């Protein structure tokens, strides 16, 4: 995240991180207990870190798990384009013990989730670049984006944006996801209860004036994600 | 008093209902409120809801 400022612990306790290779390479929200939603292009061995704050100190919140299953939309084609139906979910090995740092993020259904996003204004997190091409951040780092009308967002842009994406971010830039944010969450707060409303997905340049974040469209699928994480 | 002005002042969620009535209703791990409207937490750690000291 490019000029956001760094979150509180417990502040989004929704948020997890996705280490591999290398560390930090992508986020995701916590759906219940056994499962993570993501970016289907960031899904190799995954390992889910929730209630994570400060990722090169090993605090106490933390619970790391290893992941057993990468469900992507049925909808996603990586040979056809890396960014279209850019959703999957992650059953854990074991299950997170749910607590005030490790608490999933709420689902809509499709027709209030779609509302939500008509607030125009969602939180983005997550532990990407800080700039451009810059470091990834330590601390979880959020910020605060306004949904874009569709034709300034398509404007923007030489690549096709369809339906089930959206773009988010400010004019004059400055202020956006960015590399390794990807995956994470986009909440919007409903009287002091966050709902997911997209997933972060792809942009060209980071907090680029003229340029936007692009994310999914979350009221797309949260049938498919209800169906998929349901545990009773 | 209907869905579309102010959410029927439901907190989360609203139905249009019978009577020019709206029913209000509450995402999973909630329960809604007595005063017809609210949502309050039915289970220790319900989604959404940051519970640690800001
Ligand atoms: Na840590």
């Amino acid at each position: 995240v490019v000029g956001g400022e760094d979150a509180k612990p417990g502040q989004f306790p929704w948020q997890v991180v996705l280490n591999g290779k290398v560390d930090a390479f992508c986020g995701g929200s916590i759906v219940n207990e056994k499962w993570i939603v993501t970016a289907a292009h960031c899904v190799v061995k995954i390992t889910v870190v929730a209630g994570e704050h400060n990722i090169e100190e090993t605090e106490h919140t933390e619970q790391k798990r290893n992941v057993i299953r990468i469900i992507p939309h049925h909808n996603y084609n990586a040979a056809i384009n890396k960014y279209n139906h850019d959703i999957a979910l992650l059953e854990l090995d074991e299950p997170l013990v749910l607590n005030s740092y490790v608490t999933p993020i709420c689902i809509a259904d499709k027709e209030y989730t779609n509302i939500f996003l008509k607030f125009g204004s969602g939180y983005v997190s997550g532990w990407g670049r800080v700039f451009h091409k810059g470091a990834s951040a330590l601390v979880l780092q959020y910020l605060r984006v306004p949904l874009v009308d569709r034709a300034t967002c398509l404007r923007s842009t030489k690549f096709t944006i369809y339906n089930n994406m959206f773009c988010a971010g400010f004019h004059e830039g400055g202020r956006d996801s960015c590399q390794g944010d990807s995956g994470g969450p986009h909440v919007t707060e409903v009287e002091g209860t966050s709902f997911l409303t997209g997933i972060i997905s792809w942009g060209e340049e980071c907090a680029m004036k003229g340029k936007y974040g692009i994310y999914t469209k979350v009221s797309r699928y949260v049938n498919w994600i209800k169906e998929k994480t349901k545990l009773t | 008093v209907t869905c579309n002005i102010k959410n029927g002042r439901c907190e989360q969620f609203c139905k249009n209902s019978a009577d020019n009535k709206v029913v209000c209703s509450c995402t999973e791990g909630y329960r809604l409120a007595e005063n017809q409207k609210s949502c309050e937490p039915a289970v220790p750690f319900p989604c959404g809801r940051v519970s640690v000291s800001q």
